[PDB]
RNA sequence: UCGCUACUACCGAUUGGAUGGUUUAGUGAGGCCCUCGGAUCGGCCCGCCGGGGUGCCCUGGCGGAGCGCUGA
RNA sequence: GCUGCAGUUAAAAAGCUCGUAGUUGGAUCUUGUGGAGGGUUCCCCGCCCCUUGCCUCUCGGCGCCGGCCCGAAGCGUUUACUUUGAAAAAAUUAGAGUGUUCAAAGCAGGCCCGAGCCGCCUGGAUACCGCAGCUAGGAAUAAUGGAAUAGGACCGCGGUUCUAUUUUGUUGG
RNA sequence: UACCUGGUUGAUCCUGCCAGUAGCAUAUGCUUGUCUCAAAGAUUAAGCCAUGCAUGUCUAAGUACGCACGGCCGGUACAGUGAAACUGCGAAUGGCUCAUUAAAUCAGUUAUGGUUCCUUUGGUCGCCUACUUGGAUAACUGUGGUAAUUCUAGAGCUAAUACAUGCCGACGGCGCUGACUCCCUUUGUGUGGGAUGCGUGCAUUUAUCAGAUCAAAACCAACCCGGUCGGCGGCUUUGGUGACUCUAGAUAACCUCGGGCCGAUCGCAGCCCUCCGUGGCGGCGACGACCCAUUCGAACGUCUGCCCUAUCAACUUUCGAUGGUAGUCGCCGUGCCUACCAUGGUGACCACGGGUGACGGGGAAUCAGGGUUCGAUUCCGGAGAGGGAGCCUGAGAAACGGCUACCACAUCCAAGGAAGGCAGCAGGCGCGCAAAUUACCCACUC
């Protein structure tokens, strides 16, 4: 019905073709997935020579990484902010590969706090004491120094990634085609994408 | 025509090294799907009744198939048309002969009667190394025989021998100059003669030189390209004819002088 | 170098990652990116100018994803007037068997140009080789410039 | 030149007629996708009986309640 | 009417000139001698300076007595042309074989034995395939090429800068 | 066989055309003994169609309580033969037509390192239920409706390699945590063992790491061996291509259920039991399923090749034209599509436009050499089934011997509705100068 053919559009020198062959299986549309932010619904259909696959439709759960230490866990997917392609995919909250994104930055913190036995940014130090003192503070004999002692002066984390984790988010970078995965992926912005998106973000809006 | 694959093949589309005629009708029989491509086949009914005239009617063959007197590469076949093609054996133990599909001068199968010792194995051609998962190796050849674990140095363009009982190959010919070669396809068909030299250029369709014994020198392709043992020393059994590939008229002289057409 | 986005984009090499360990330089450095090349293979060599620059491209062998493979042909450059492409031209004789004389005939073709050649003017000759498809009209890429014919770019010196 | 017959082409009022194809705008069948919709049909919990077991349990048969929760 | 036409008078050179595309374009850059194949000088190795132009070498063979020699590796500024290979569906066509009763065809068929051989022998060639593309040899002919506001040659030296990761057993400064 | 002859004048020599001459293929007239081979509604109307037929299918081996036949008596998987019905598979092959179609089709040449692939062939096959799980449908039995259809309702039964579920065996698997404990330097750090936790097959998606060897020395810091109570000599680790972000490996995770895999299936014939029908196991098949390879292809892409026309010379663009960047979609590559941005692309070497009684090629007729003309048509490729569009099923179709709608036709009707597409074989009407039997048969060839 809607097409992907080939045997329309002018040639080079502004030509013409007469209509031949009509429309077949293998030059195919299907409209666009659509997909936006809310609970689960995922549709299976049937393509070409078998082999489902899987259009994704409202996902809310992404599996982002934090690949600077290595750790990937699953984390909800908040909001849109930047979608590179288009300004008003952003304002009907479309989600697509190569868009940026807001997550709970969660597992990520508990992740650093047991391995380099550490806090990030926090309001105050009075929440921590009665509980959560309970794991950065530990009774080993024996491993309370000798294992922390090589997690030491590799854990400078920088600055903009501290500040965020206040606020209690985080911008990371969709990484997969939800339409034709069924999955949403990423890897979390560092470095100079990080310094980048936060311009065009402070640009456009506000 | 054509909306998905097609399953005739007409007598006149047919190749000519299956030696059909013209005065049965339109079809032709047409091998189906198998480990050799039908520009390379033999099919197996060609084989019973318009070379060795056992059968007569495709009937025929139907029930002959169907009572396991046939063998193809060791195994059982029972249909009327397989796709059976260079270096492998047929097995009739019934009458207790056995065949080999080579290749005359001429360049059209031929029949090459053998010991049955001989036939409890074949020459195989490497195509292909893929390293499968976990850290272990395949082959693949002409007959599509994957064999697992070969030896580390039997590379492609090399030939191994196979034991058709238990697979797993014994023992292997590697390419190297001066071992000896059959052609297998191209304008060059069914000459014998060792390889001499080669040719590689980067990119593709490089070229391997070759000289026989009557001294004469000729080229082909790689890929049409065989090996049958080291030099001058074949590790299979040849046919009459042997690669020499006579001109026209030296073929009309031997036929004049010994007169031979009646016995 | 130093900017090379004005993309509502960022722009980068796949397979390079920004690592975070470490802290002390003094002053300045590494400029935290290691560069990305290949080989191209069959004879032809890639510049020094691919190492030594900066620039994200993704349509050039040198760098970014397209192989070369099949054909290899040569042209002359005949225009450019377009980003990252330009046009060329094939002069070639066709004959007629009817009389025994041959007449000319060219046709024109667009490939595409590596950011890293840039000493390009019309009148140079070109290399270029089959590829897979990049654009409706691209189906090439450069290999190689040279120049080695009559009237020369610079005075003759070298 | 003018007069006589066969015959062919052209111009032409009629703003000729007929048939076919393009083209702006409006209207728009049918299917597909998407978002809703819930006719309707089941399952599992509490009574009585049958079987097994420790007034109660499991399973089967039968009825009714909330039709609660749940699927199609 | 390319091979192969015609234009004073028979049908026919723009009134005349300039002019871009197109087509076409002067001359000029190497010859003799022993061996081998064919004559009585002349047409695969070498020699005058050159001879398939060079090196540089290093890794895997051949040698001869650690030391030394020569095949494969980059190529001779680029093309047309010509010559050799590769790769080309069948039928048709040309064409070999075969007594279809001869032929148009067809791909067959021919042999010795009362059957007592339980068989023997043999064919189903070869050619052609505009182009364009692929391969190797030739260097005449026709295009294209270089140092004249100098850079070619040699481990000739300086000045200046960047970088390679090998070795002091290993791992770090 | 590389050939000419008649006709302008009173007569002659030219120029030039007309006529004569031979072949080929269509029609037509007249005539016609015997023998073999055989083209045949293409030309025009890809006009329209009565009737008949042209695609179905069961083995020892998916499902047999047909009140069928049969039985030697049965059912205790249970018969032998078996209509019907569910299930699997095919119906996308062939046959036919030449309407569309001028860089399109198509041919030669190349490319998937840009992809998909039923099937065959070869490999891949263990991290109050398991002596076998769950509940309905047909045939069948019985009652009906409609003028009419290969229409269809209601009731009562009963199956599975249909449908929906889900163990066990043999896990004695791996890394990182380290309750702890022991020796020597409090610690740190050098040590040896260690309970307790979580993950630990392949496939799927993402991030990260590795994917090694070049050429030599001088001291200092931690260190092996040849060996000693501060210092000398000796080592270093997958596969493949011309070339890949290749192949295989490691780490951290992701998991699709109703929507990855890892057998609750069927048929032949044998055995062994610290031993008496169980607990065990062996051969031969049949079917199904996941992945890889293979075969048959499919789909896009490269270079070169085209008939007539200028009384067709400028064409193409936000109704994307050419390119850049990102995304969507798709089996994949790609302005294929969308957003943003640039202003390009093509042409006197004939673009663009128009015409074609133009499907293309392998070829055919004529022919000294060079050519000219034809190619609907038996082989190969393509396109289409009254004209348009959309779609289901499947590995493969935008299918017409499938479906839905519109438009042009045409049929039946109780006027409520219902049914149709001969460019398949025959046959009829029409059209024309113009073209065959409503025959016989699956024996050959497939």
């Amino acid at each position: 019905g809607i097409s992907r053919d080939n045997w329309h559009k002018r040639r080079k020198t502004g030509g013409k073709r007469k209509p031949y062959h009509k429309k077949r299986k293998y030059e195919l549309g299907r409209p666009a997935a659509n997909t936006k932010i809310g609970p689960r619904r995922i549709h299976t259909v049937g393509v070409r020579g078998g082999n489902k696959k899987y259009r994704a439709l409202r996902l809310d759960v992404g599996n982002f990484s934090w690949g600077s230490e290595c750790c990937t866990r699953k984390t909800r997917i908040i909001d849109v902010v930047y979608n590179a392609s288009n300004n008003e995919l952003v304002r009907t909250k479309t989600l697509v590969k190569n868009c940026i994104v807001l997550i709970d930055s969660t597992p990520y913190r508990q992740w650093y706090e047991s391995h380099y036995a550490l806090p990030l940014g926090r309001k105050k130090g009075a929440k921590l004491t009665p509980e959560e003192e309970e794991i950065l503070n530990k009774k080993r004999s024996k491993k309370i120094q000798k294992k922390y002692d090589e997690r030491k002066k590799n854990a400078k984390i920088s600055s903009l990634l501290e500040e965020q984790f206040q606020q209690g988010k985080l911008l990371a970078c969709i990484a997969s085609r939800p339409g034709q995965c069924g999955r949403a992926d990423g890897y979390v912005l560092e470095g100079k994408e990080l310094e980048f998106y936060l311009r065009k973000i402070k640009a456009r809006k506000g | 025509m054509a909306r998905g694959p097609k399953k005739h093949l007409k007598r006149v589309a047919a190749p000519k090294h299956w030696m059909l005629d013209k005065l049965t009708s339109v079809f032709a029989p047409r091998p189906s799907t198998g480990p050799h491509k039908l520009r390379e086949c033999l099919p197996l009914i060609i084989f019973l009744r318009n070379k060795l005239k056992y059968a007569l009617t495709g009937d025929e063959v139907k029930k002959i198939c169907m009572q396991r007197f046939i063998k193809i590469d060791g195994k059982v076949r029972a249909d009327i048309t397989y796709p059976a093609g260079f270096m492998d054996v047929i097995s009739i133990d019934k009458t207790g002969e056995n065949f080999r599909l080579i290749y005359d001068t001429k360049g059209r199968f031929a029949v090459h009667r053998i010991t049955p010792e001989e036939a409890k194995y074949k020459l195989c051609k490497v195509r292909k190394i893929f390293v499968g998962t976990k850290g272990i190796p395949h082959l693949v050849t002409h007959d599509a025989r994957t064999i697992r674990y070969p030896d580390p140095l039997i590379k492609m363009n090399d030939t191994i021998q196979i034991d058709l009982e238990t697979g797993k190959i014994t023992d292997f010919i590697k390419f190297d100059t001066g071992n000896l070669c059959m052609v297998t396809g191209g304008a060059n068909l069914g000459r014998i003669g060792v390889i001499t030299n080669r040719e590689r250029h980067p990119g593709s369709f490089d070229v391997v030189h070759v000289k026989d014994a009557n001294g004469n020198s000729f080229a082909t392709r790689l890929s049409n390209i065989f090996v049958i043992g080291k030099g001058n020393k074949p590790w299979i059994s040849l046919p009459r004819g042997k690669g020499i590939r006579l001109t026209i008229a030296e073929e009309r002289d031997k036929r004049l002088a010994a007169k031979q057409s009646s016995g | 170098m130093a900017d090379i986005q004005t993309e509502r984009a960022y722009q980068k090499q796949p397979t390079i990652f920004q690592n975070k360990k470490r802290v002390l330089l003094g002053e300045t450095g590494k400029e935290k990116l290691p560069r990305y090349y290949k080989n191209i293979g069959l004879g032809f060599k890639t510049p020094k100018e691919a190492i030594e620059g900066t620039y994200i491209d993704k349509k050039c062998p040198f760098t970014g994803n397209v192989s070369i493979r099949g054909r290899i042909l040569s042209g002359v450059v005949t225009k450019m007037k377009m980003q990252r492409t330009i046009v060329i031209r094939r002069d070639y004789l066709h004959y007629i068997r009817k009389y025994n004389r041959f007449e000319k005939r060219h046709k024109n073709m667009s490939v595409h140009l590596s950011p890293c050649f840039r000493d390009v003017q019309i009148g140079d000759i070109v290399t270029v080789g089959e590829c897979r498809p990049l654009s409706k009209t691209v189906r090439f890429n450069v290999l190689k410039v040279t120049k080695a014919a009559g009237t020369k770019k610079q005075f003759q010196k070298f």
